[PDB]
């Protein structure tokens, strides 16, 4: 039995037909599988709080998938909220819970399909390394956690046999000015810099750095997380899967991980089933230890302890012509395949200062 | 060891010799994880007490 | 129109004198148009259901800071989470007491808490002075294993960093240990004399009792110890010569309620300028957009000197933390918390009686005790070191 939440008009009326599609989809022995349709939508938290407990309620479900279509992530700690107190393994496939929050809270089981800060920074620089793209500068804002970014981007250029060279900003302050930003922006000592910043504070320095002037081919930009051209960021595969696999996919981790405990004796726990029929929530074991080894579709889904997942499928996505994001790598256990045959330089994604200072 | 003996009679303490664990020097290498490096050896067995 | 500020308090009789106090709104800054309300309602007994009595309560009540209070029951952190969840959610400022953890003083969840009352974290910076005055230089620390354990750590590193170097030798144990005494058997092998303790309020009978066994509390020790091992189970069976520390305002909901007004009241008069002053969204029925200028609240909040209440001090630092509590240095003399000094930021000790250091001792203990054992390293070398 899986429950699976939907919010937003856009799947209000395409809820409904993935139910009987995802029942076959994956078969195992010894559980069912009873998929249902949320059609509510609204960002305050009042359907929030009280619809879930009903439908635990109701059919008394184990396992529940969500998604949003908003890009908002404000609404991750709200099912950190519940998990932690009903002891019910929650698996997002994608939306506004598809940002990774850390610290989680002790006796929770919030898994998400998401790779962190770091783990998302190391797959940048074998791209560095392999069109020859050795100096680069580091700048960033106010973060919650920027300071952990900083420490692992020399961990890499220290050792290795290849010299690299840093430099980089600490913070800059939108409300300062766009000139203003400029004339510090001219502190830079390499021609790619990385960017990583949130959502909506992104759009104001962009148009700062169109006041700079360094948003054409003549430089590239890195983004973790009006657009100028060459432009590249990692989305781990989010546009991907389409949507009917992101649901088979979020409904077999749970009954794969469901097994791992039935394996060792019979146990049918409805502990989180009720939210007011009972007063007690001190039982509650071993919620993390399992979900170690998810392997479907000849691919590795282990999640660590902490409970984020630590074998991804990084890919990084470019910008066309047209001012649309396209994949031209990827990362697949560590292979490294490039499209777009990377040969000669200076002609492929990025661009000289001028011409006249490159001859050959 | 025999400036060892020398040592020990005019500053008045007393010794327990043991040889190193694998038999190296000294030199800092890296960890696995990140680069929380470390020394080895003779030199490394300094530190750790 | 109206200017009405939640807040959730533990008892009814609690809210009686907190809508006297919003009431004498007329001898403060202005007094246009401002109306205060308390717009306040008691705590859930359960956690469960407080969330649902918050958003059809004061949300729909226009609201813009919430205090929120420790409730009676000893409650392992159960009531001050939600309401940051819940007023997070909305970005509204939010600001409490009452809160000893490190838990919420980190944005990465909780984005908006301001509790004015400073953190046990910060606690362990007053040892670091402490004992400078008293002529100390290598100690060894006894650390739980926990999110509050290594929040200390980290501080007490640093700011012995720059006089000390590192510390001796940190150790580390589970939350929930029992007749582990282990890592107590090198405790007299580092010779410090300097235990520092930080753990739980029921793991310190479990030390404390393991230390006697050893006779490790006799003669010639010391010991800095946390609040957490005063109060509560802790007091008994405890070493005769603690130097551990308490708190001087808390334990006393109403010393903060007319502090929290004074901020949240000059706070408003100071919102009051040529930009927008848009109120938060009314209701929660249907809302997603959040107002902009309550991020601006927060940083009025940051920036609030309130020069009255408690001695004036009222004081943030980039995070919501108070500034200058006074922790007034206890002690244990003879089964008896004897006050043997006081601390407000910089530490003098007015020596009201006599220090009884561990074992009896009148005269302070030196900790240090230098061995005349050494192990020696050596390696082959043939016309150096043979073998």
């Amino acid at each position: 039995n899986v429950a699976l939440v939907f919010s937003g008009p856009a799947y209000a009326a395409e809820a409904a037909r993935l139910g009987p599609a995802v029942a076959a989809a994956v078969r195992s022995p010894g559980l069912d599988v009873r998929p249902v349709a949320l059609v509510l939508n609204g960002s305050d938290p009042r359907s929030l709080v009280l619809q879930l407990c009903d439908l635990l309620s109701g059919l008394r479900v184990h396992g529940v998938v969500f998604e949003d279509d908003s890009r908002a992530p404000a609404v991750a700690p709200i099912l950190d909220f519940l998990s932690a107190q009903t002891s019910l393994p929650i698996v997002a496939v994608h939306g506004g819970a598809a940002l990774v929050l850390t610290p989680k809270e002790k006796g929770s089981t919030f898994l998400q399909l998401g790779s962190s800060t770091e783990q998302q920074l190391q797959v940048i620089f074998e791209v560095l390394e392999e069109y020859d793209w050795t100096s680069f500068v580091a700048v960033t804002t106010r973060a919650p956690g920027h300071r952990a970014f900083l420490s692992y981007i020399e961990v890499l250029t220290d050792g290795s046999l290849v010299g690299w060279e840093h430099r980089g900003a600490l913070t800059l302050d939108p409300g300062a000015g766009e000139a203003v930003l400029s004339a510090q922006l001219r502190s830079v000592s390499a021609q790619i810099r990385l960017l990583f910043c949130a959502r909506e504070e992104a759009e104001p320095v962009f148009r700062a750095a169109e006041e700079a002037g360094l948003t054409g081919s003549g430089y590239v930009w890195f983004m973790v997380g009006p657009l100028p051209a060459g432009l590249f960021a990692v989305r781990s595969a989010g546009w991907r899967d389409d949507l009917a696999r992101r649901v088979a996919a979020g409904v077999a981790v749970v009954a794969r991980g469901a097994q791992a405990l039935l394996r060792d004796y019979g146990f049918l726990p409805e502990l989180g089933h009720d939210c007011r029929a009972q007063n007690r929530t001190h039982r509650g074991e071993s919620l993390h230890r399992y979900f170690m080894n998810i392997t479907w579709d000849n691919r590795d889904y282990s999640f660590n302890e902490d409970g984020f997942l630590v074998n991804p499928s990084l890919v990084v996505i470019s910008l066309t012509r047209d001012r649309t994001w396209e994949v031209v790598g990827s990362w697949e256990q560590q292979t490294l395949r490039l499209k777009y045959p990377l040969w000669s330089r200076y002609g492929r994604f990025l661009q000289p200062v001028d011409d006249t200072q490159h001859l050959t | 060891i025999d400036l060892l003996i020398k040592l020990a009679r005019t500053m008045n303490f007393t010794y327990e010799v043991h040889l190193v664990a694998d038999g190296k020097f000294g030199t800092q290498e890296r960890v696995n994880n990140s680069n929380k490096k470390e020394w080895n050896g003779m030199m490394g067995e300094l530190l750790s007490g | 129109k109206i200017v009405n500020i939640g807040a959730v308090l533990s008892t009814r009789k609690h809210e009686q004198m907190f809508r006297e106090a919003v009431n004498q709104a007329n001898k403060r800054h202005g007094s246009w148009k401002i109306q205060l309300n308390a717009t306040s309602v008691t705590h859930k007994p359960n956690a469960i259901q407080m969330a649902l009595s918050v958003c059809e309560d004061l949300i729909s009540s226009q609201v813009y800071a919430i205090l929120v209070s420790h409730p009676p029951t000893p409650n392992d952190h159960f009531t001050p989470t939600p309401v940051s969840y819940t007023a997070g959610f909305y970005r509204i400022p939010v600001l409490g007491l009452t809160t000893r953890m490190s838990i919420y003083s980190d944005k990465s969840i909780h984005l908006s808490f301001l509790r004015t009352v400073p953190p046990y974290s910060h606690q362990s910076s007053v040892w670091f002075e402490m004992m400078r005055v008293y002529s100390w230089n290598h100690i060894i620390l006894l650390v739980s294993d926990d999110h509050e354990g290594r929040a200390a750590q980290k501080r007490l590193e640093t700011l012995l960093e720059e006089r000390e170097s590192k510390a001796e030798k940190v150790l580390q144990f589970d939350p929930g240990t029992k007749n582990v005494t282990a890592l107590l058997m090198e405790a007299k092998e580092l010779e410090a004399r300097v235990i520092i303790l930080s753990a739980s309020e029921d793991d310190a009978a479990t030390v404390y009792r393991a230390a006697a066994m050893l006779n490790m509390t006799g003669s010639g020790y010391v010991w800095l110890v946390g609040e957490r091992e005063i109060s509560g189970n802790a007091l008994r069976y405890a070493p005769d010569g603690i130097l551990g520390l308490q708190l001087i305002n808390g334990k006393n909901e109403s010393a903060h309620i007319s502090d929290a007004v004074g901020v949240v009241a000059q706070a408003v008069h100071e919102l009051l300028e040529k930009e927008n002053i848009t109120d938060p969204p009314r209701g929660c029925v249907g809302n997603t957009n959040i107002w902009k200028t309550g991020p601006l609240f927060k940083r009025v909040l940051m920036s609030s000197k309130y020069a009255d209440g408690v001695t004036g001090r009222v004081e943030f630092n980039e995070d919501g933390d108070r500034k200058f509590a006074n922790y007034s240095i206890m002690n244990l003399q003879n089964r008896k918390l004897v006050q043997v000094g006081i601390y407000n930021g910089t530490h003098v000790i007015p020596n009201d009686r006599k220090i009884i250091w561990p074992g009896g001792e009148t005269e302070k203990p030196r900790g240090y005790q230098m061995s005349t054992r050494l192990k020696i390293v050596t390696i082959h070398q043939e016309p150096f070191v043979y073998v």
